[PDB]
């Protein structure tokens, strides 16, 4: 499984002629993204969205290969040897830096708790897709008040659920405990 | 006490993968099989209309110019009788698949019935601790006598 | 990501301006702080992606010197190994190299280049006309050789900006042999000569 | 963790009241200084139907945000320091959730002593309807600053206890916010306190002499609001320090005197035994009502209760140890831990 | 049913004022809809919130779906059915959905999705069709054939209207479909018509 | 294609680029863009 | 409003029969079609740049090695700019703040929602509880669990107070045990806060059944009020004694408006008593 | 205490078989019966080539000189009928194959959870057993007094 | 004595799913598979 | 499910070409009462 | 990840010191090839190895 993710994505496992090369995406059309799908959003499909643009294709294979990654240090720790509970780590620990250090959160924000009178307000709403199409044909360089209002990004729940669980796998590694949490160690 | 202890992580372990199964109820290459079984068991439609383009053809003269057509005249009868046997064959299929799916779901319901069945257990022995720790009380307030 | 530039063939009107890179999100002031010159370039709420804290008192022999970056709020970097780069590409400069037989052959890009392209960092394509090349030499192993050809480039600073080497494949038909040849015999066995 | 200490903060040097404590910096690009503020919030009444925040912007010079919960319809809104005098006044009746804000100068003298900024608004019958916070602000220099913080960070750490713990606990025992060998004998009493009774640090404070405190802090109500006005009869208690509470036992009185019952599950009898323990000096069932007696009538209360004592059985131990006749009152820090 | 809030609930029934509030919206909006109050506005009926409602807008984990969908689509994406693929896909998927993968399997599985894949690769052009009157708007139907050496005959079609920017979308692009009509034309007098 | 101008973007940003003579007299658009700095490398098939 | 502009086309995004009856004048069904969809294709479009944006911006990813995505430095700082920045700042799952969150879809449904009657109607949404409007979306409010049943008697007070236009919640109250009309009143809040301290503390009344010295105190008739709920009121209701001439002043008293022929219908006993047919 | 030892082997013969069981999973014979309808599945490749080359050559005359070819005319409708039907029984075997592989994973899976309350059995009679070496200490104690 | 009320939940819970799948003795789709294997089992006339 | 019915019945589920329609079922037959069948109580049939 | 031994393990985990060394260079390796340390020679990363 791990030749075949390899097929689309490796972190340099490619070498050819003897010679690494620039290439981390083994499929071109990554490399430049290709509008593979124009107005993604006609009807609701996910795979569209990503035709749309391959970001998200390029994220799928990488929370993939995460999965492959996750599942060696399973098994590994399900043997319960002294040696395969270090394998067990050192996959952890390739899914760690294959996503970098857990990302960082500011504690308050421009949010501010709004009467949600003021929140559904229209008037708001049509400033913010004014806005927006602004941005849109670079046009410019009451309105200074109604953006507070609005909500914002939230982080996918998938990616933040992955950095939790090679935390909590961690954690039972460092600790007696099996993968379950029940201590390796007699009272 | 670690005895019930043990004896409910046990129950434990079965209501939590009959539970697990049941929720799954039909796995992925489960469902691609059944599919498979609905996709041979259409197309009588191709090959009622195929059979019959062979009757037709060969009802036209093969054979020309100075001796006749030598065209076969049960031609019809012939691809009515395989358009026979291909819709007795198709009902087979999809009954079999009919039959699949069934069976995956009293499989289901077996599980169903399974997962109670451990839940109880993990019920009845979790009631059971208590008594015993009740009893644990009394021999305590023994030893104080 | 510091890159200090200087009065140039594009530049305006300074003989210097000090260009950075930043990847935190939120808005902040960028500070350079030198100790050999004892000031700071200084930029005051720099943009997200990219931005220039220009020269005042600008003299190129300061940003030689140990310079230090930091944001006010958070972020800090101490830059070293500063190099001054030219990216003037001369034609002349620009090369390709081709080995068959014993004798090296060599071809300018100012002689055989008939168009050559605007500058531009992004890319830059250049056609030659055609070249000749010798052979016999290169004498052939097991009926085959191969063209050796590279192609180079030097900036003006006298550094080569890249290469890539080539090999173009030539394989020889050769008189002196019988076409293989397969038979039957009387005695049942079948064989190829 | 470290959002307890310090109040947290955005990208933008915007920062706000995380557990009723604002932390921001202050420099004057005339000065060249940097000088570092303090703010501590503890609601009057109600907590809810209202919030006042303070922002120091400056020297004398400081920003006042406040929010309303619950409708008035309102001749005018008076936000004032004390009755004497009104900081800021609009004839407009306030509205649900709005934050507003008005700018404000608040004086020296008015910053060294904890102030009250009350909120008032006013429609023609009823007359007025009132909300109140209780602010303590504090200027620092920015080494003292970030030393103090750094001792109350490792203190902490160590002894397992909340950042506003160890902040009542030094506040009651010492000198504003100086940590000493008494504050630390004084940790370690509280430490020993909830280690041999089933109790939390917030009671071994009063335990240890401590007010109770009107401060709420990790999304929790405060100790004083939790402890008598968790239900509504519907009055908040207002802790006035001016209004008389017949404590007698033979008397029925104010709402107050059943607050002070439900707080601490007592019919009148033996919460006029408890006034007894507080204090052999009242002659009459009368008591002050600031926050130091209910401190007092609580320690009392507590007191009986870490054991397993009725109010009477506590009198009695009291004399057969025998301290009592000795009076809660006011007493030495040393006495009560003996 | 007016007040959108139960007066016979128990007193012990946990709901945060958030979620009381939106299933009191949600009372309101179904009972709008679905006209048992008096009359709504049949302009904002139309409306294309109300459009999705029975499917998407009635339940918040729905609502919170297609709204994530727009911006993490990997959630919801996977390599096993993509609608729509094309059929040797599934061919793929069937050879290769086994208990037991071995390596050789799986590259012979692959060599045959290589296979299926050369036929509709190399197809030649036989004629067209277009349905529209003129050549500015409508959509241009082909066909092609197989190199065998009896004719199959693959017929893909493309919308003209997606040519926007002087390129082809490739939305506009049809898969090739298969055709069961038996066809023997020469040399090539074959059309297709709408 | 070179990065701004003539003059800054007002009204628009966007170029868009023809072909003409070719089949047909009237002009007719084979690329459509928007303009950014400072440098863009565009390759076309052009018929005859 | 003419002809075709960017804003023009944005403002545009509403429902195909409101757009129909404005530009009725103006357009010719071939017009209205190609305008709303050209218009629907610009909202989409929006959206995707938004999207593309704010998805670009996600911490998560600037912190993912060798995950080449290009983060375009040029529009982010534009958008940034033009909004006080919300790629900026990003929220944590489950937060109020989140454009996922419950707390967003509340808004949604209420800005969709309120328009569906005129303000005129009764059923307004705004009208029937104006609850909703006042309403403030923090993370408390989505968070923290509540009870119902209390929720629907804050409104029920509310709207009496401001109806009967009494000063507090609690003179509510004493006009709820005055109210003799309604049938289920008149209810005596604090009569039932001691009928059941006392059912409570004493279940079954034994101590009261045991000591009779205190017992003897009080007249049984007030005694049934422990175990029945007999409000003081409504001991008056019971007491009072009837004849032809006081029955027109206590019917006044007794009951409202309503007149004898109102009250005798069957079905009306019904709803009026909250009594099950039998 | 032997009557509980006895059962612990009981117990814990049945672990390691259950044990064992799951281990191999597949066994030899049964990864080759179901390659088998693997390779039966495929050549579907192969039916076609066939047919077709057989349809064209079936439609160029068969008979000269002097009279035509009497080349079979529905001869591309006839292959198209056959590689109809192989194409349903393909599907068929491919589908049993799918079929028959998803048995033998439910198979594993109970024999895993099996496996599951033999463990659980034999730690429960363990537990059993330290409960009744302690009795055991307190009825010595009992001779003693 | 609430042990053993445990465990009489769990048997009548047994005993109504048992009867219940009694009671069902033939689902829709199984009742198909058979008519469907009746009728292709059929039809031997017309294939005469 | 839903979808399903709604081709049969819907309260406010009809929608074309941007506005609600006059019908609730879709279904004409039902509209105005037709009589598809004559004479139903010849057998026992609650379809006839 | 420097230091390439974990200073967060339980007190009690029991590793040899030849296999400890081998996990250690197991990610030093790990992390060199995958690019995560600054750079490294293209040289030996070709290597059959």
């Amino acid at each position: 499984a791990n030749r075949w993710l390899k097929y689309v994505w490796s972190p340099s496992g490619y070498i050819v002629h003897g010679q690494i090369q620039n290439y981390q995406w083994n499929v071109r059309p990554l490399l430049e993204d290709t509008s593979w799908n124009s107005d993604p959003l006609d009807s609701v499909d996910p795979d569209a969205v990503a035709q749309h643009d391959p970001m998200h294709y390029k994220v799928s294979t990488f929370m993939r290969t995460l999965d492959l990654l996750i599942a060696r240090g399973d098994h590994a720790y399900r043997q319960l040897e002294r040696d395969t509970l270090n394998e067990a780590k050192m996959w952890y620990m390739q899914a760690l830096h294959l996503l970098g250090d857990k990302p960082y959160l500011p504690l308050s924000t421009t949010w501010s708790d709004p009467r949600l009178d003021r929140a559904a307000d229209i008037t708001t709403q049509n400033a913010h897709d004014s806005a927006i199409v602004a941005l849109r044909q670079n046009i410019p360089t009451r309105s200074a008040n109604t953006l507070t209002d609005l909500f914002l990004p939230q982080i996918n729940e998938v990616m933040m659920n992955y950095w939790q669980t090679l935390a909590q796998r961690v954690y039972n590694l460092r600790h007696n405990l099996s993968i379950d949490g029940q201590p390796l160690y007699l009272p | 006490k670690t005895v019930l202890e043990k004896s409910k992580a046990g129950a434990q372990s079965r209501f939590d993968s009959y539970g697990k199964l049941y929720d799954e109820n039909i796995n992925a290459g489960e469902n691609q099989a059944m599919t498979l079984r609905a996709s041979a068991a259409g197309l009588t439609t191709a090959v009622q209309a195929s059979r019959l383009a062979g009757a037709a053809a060969d009802l036209v003269p093969n054979i020309f110019g100075f001796a006749g057509g030598g065209s076969r005249w049960g031609a019809i009868a012939e691809a009515t009788g395989y358009v026979m046997e291909f819709s007795a064959n198709v009902m087979n299929t999809e009954a079999d698949k009919i039959s699949q799916s069934e069976t995956y779901r009293r499989r289901r319901q077996e599980w169903e019935i399974q997962r109670n069945n451990a839940e109880a257990e993990l019920k009845q022995i979790d009631a059971q601790l208590k008594s015993l720790a009740v009893r644990r009380e009394a021999a305590v307030l023994q030893k104080t006598s | 990501y510091p890159v200090y530039q200087y009065s140039g063939n594009t530049s305006g009107l300074n003989q210097g301006r000090l260009l950075f890179h930043r990847d935190t999100t939120y808005p902040s002031k960028v500070e350079a702080w030198i100790p050999g010159a004892k000031r700071s370039l200084t930029n005051q709420n720099a943009a997200i992606g990219d931005d220039y804290a220009t020269d005042s008192l600008n003299k190129p022999d300061d940003l030689k010197q140990y310079i230090f970056m930091t944001d006010s709020k958070g972020t800090a970097t101490d830059v070293s190994g500063p190099v001054e780069i030219n990216t003037a590409i001369s034609p002349a400069k620009v090369q390709i190299i081709v080995k068959a037989g014993g004798k090296e052959q060599t071809f300018t890009a100012d002689k055989d280049v008939s168009i050559q392209p605007s500058p531009s960092f992004d890319e830059m394509n250049y056609q030659f006309n055609a070249l000749e090349i010798d052979g016999s030499g290169l004498n052939f192993i097991n009926n085959s050789a191969s063209i050796d050809v590279t192609f180079t480039a030097f900036a003006e600073d006298g550094r080569k900006l890249g290469y890539e080497s080539f090999s173009i494949p030539v394989t020889l038909k050769v008189s002196t042999d019988n076409a293989l040849t397969l038979h039957h015999n009387e005695n049942g066995a079948q064989y190829m000569q | 963790e470290l959002s307890q200490f310090i109040g947290k903060a955005s990208n933008f040097g915007q920062q706000e009241y995380s557990n009723n404590q604002l932390i921001t910096p202050v420099v004057n690009s005339s000065d060249g200084t940097v000088k570092v503020y303090r703010i501590t919030r503890e609601y009057t009444t109600n907590a809810y139907q209202m919030d006042v925040e303070l922002f120091p912007f400056g020297g004398e010079n400081y920003r006042l945000d406040y929010k309303f919960k619950n409708f008035y319809n309102a001749s005018y809104l008076s936000i004032k320091l004390n009755d004497k005098r009104e900081l800021v006044r609009t004839e407009g009746a306030p509205q649900v959730n709005i934050e507003y804000s008005a700018n404000i100068t608040l004086n020296t003298a008015d910053i060294s002593q904890p102030f009250e900024i009350g909120l008032t608004r006013v429609l023609p019958s009823g007359s007025w309807a009132y909300a109140a916070a209780k602010f303590t602000v504090e200027e620092y220099n920015q080494y003292s600053f970030l030393l103090k913080l750094n001792k109350a960070i490792r203190l902490s750490r160590a002894t397992e206890l909340s950042p506003t713990i160890l902040e009542g606990i030094v506040r009651s025992v010492n000198l504003q916010l100086d940590i000493n060998t008494d504050v630390l004998g004084k940790v370690f009493l509280t430490k020993y306190y909830m280690q041999r009774y089933a109790i939390h640090a917030e009671t071994a404070l009063i335990l240890c002499n401590a007010p109770i405190s009107q401060r709420s802090y990790d999304n929790q109500p405060s100790q004083f609001d939790r402890l008598f006005n968790t239900p509504l009869l519907n009055g908040q208690y207002f802790s006035t320090g001016d209004e008389e509470i017949d404590l007698n036992s033979g008397s029925t009185g104010d709402w107050r005197k059943t607050i002070l019952k439900r707080a601490f599950n007592i019919d009148d009898v033996s919460l006029f035994r408890l006034l007894k323990i507080t204090d052999h000096d009242n002659k009459d069932g009368k008591i002050k009502n600031n926050l130091k007696n209910l401190s007092n009538l609580y320690i009392g209360k507590l007191l009986a209760d870490i054991h397993q004592l009725t109010i009477d059985e506590l009198d009695l131990l009291l004399i057969a140890v025998g301290e009592g006749k000795t009076n809660l009152s006011a007493i030495s820090d040393k006495q009560l831990a003996t | 049913q007016y007040l959108l809030i139960d007066n016979q609930v128990s007193a012990a029934i946990k709901t945060t004022r958030i979620a009381e509030a939106i299933a009191s919206i949600q009372l309101y909006v179904n009972r709008a809809l679905e006209n048992v109050e008096e009359n709504a506005n049949s302009g904002v009926i139309s409306r294309q919130f109300f459009i999705d409602w029975d499917k998407y807008n009635k339940r918040y984990s729905t609502w919170a779906g297609v709204s994530q969908l727009v911006y993490y689509p990997e959630n919801y994406i996977d390599p096993t059915m993509r609608i729509g693929q094309t059929k040797m896909m599934d061919a793929l998927l069937q050879s290769v959905s086994q208990s037991q993968l071995n390596a050789d399997t799986v590259e012979d599985a692959f060599m045959s999705y290589l296979t299926s894949f050369e036929q509709v690769a190399n197809l030649k052009v036989i004629s067209a069709y277009h349905d529209n009157i003129n050549n500015d708007q409508g959509l241009t139907y082909f066909i092609g054939l197989s190199e065998t050496d009896a004719g199959e005959y693959y017929w893909r079609s493309v919308d003209h209207s997606k040519f926007n920017d002087g390129k082809f979308a490739a939305n506009a692009w049809s898969e090739w479909h298969k055709i069961d009509c038996p066809i023997n034309p020469y040399k090539s007098t074959i059309r297709p018509v709408i | 294609i070179p990065p701004y101008n003539l003059s800054t973007h007002g009204d628009e940003r966007w170029f868009k680029l023809y072909i003409k003579h070719v089949v047909d007299n009237n002009s007719h658009i084979i690329y459509s863009g928007q303009l950014t700095d400072t440098n863009i490398n565009i390759t076309l098939f052009i018929p005859l | 409003s003419q002809c075709g502009f960017n804003c023009l086309t944005d403002i545009s995004h509403s429902s195909f029969n409101e757009f129909r009856q404005q530009v009725s004048e103006h357009l010719s069904w071939s017009e209205t079609h190609d305008l709303y969809h050209d218009a629907q294709q610009a909202q989409k479009d929006n959206r995707l740049y938004e999207a593309r944006i704010l998805k670009r911006a996600n911490p998560q990813l600037q912190n993912a090695v060798h995950l080449a995505i290009l983060a375009p430095n040029a529009e982010l700082i534009g958008y940034n700019n033009q909004f006080s920045g919300r790629a900026s700042q990003y929220v944590a799952p489950g937060t109020v703040s989140s454009m996922f969150s419950p707390a967003a879809y509340l808004t949604e449904l209420y800005r969709e929602a309120r328009n569906l009657h005129a303000s005129d109607s009764v059923y307004y949404l705004d009208t029937r509880r104006p609850d909703l409007k006042s309403m403030a979306l923090s993370q408390q409010n989505m968070d923290i669990e509540l009870s119902t049943l209390s929720l629907s008697n804050e409104l029920l007070l509310e709207s009496i107070k401001t109806e009967s236009k009494l000063e507090n919640y609690t003179k509510v109250m004493e006009m709820l045990s005055t109210f003799r009309p309604s049938g289920a009143t008149p209810y005596h809040d604090a009569y039932e806060n001691v009928r059941e301290v006392i059912q409570l503390q004493d279940p079954g009344l034994e101590q009261l059944n045991a000591s009779p010295a205190i017992a003897g105190l009080m007249h049984q008739a007030s005694l049934l009020g422990i175990n029945a709920s007999i409000s003081p009121e409504l001991f008056n209701i019971l007491t009072e004694e009837i004849t032809e001439g006081n029955a027109e002043e206590l019917y006044k008293k007794n009951f409202g408006n309503i007149e004898p022929a109102s009250l005798a219908m069957p079905e009306y006993l019904k709803r009026y008593y909250n009594l099950s047919d039998e």
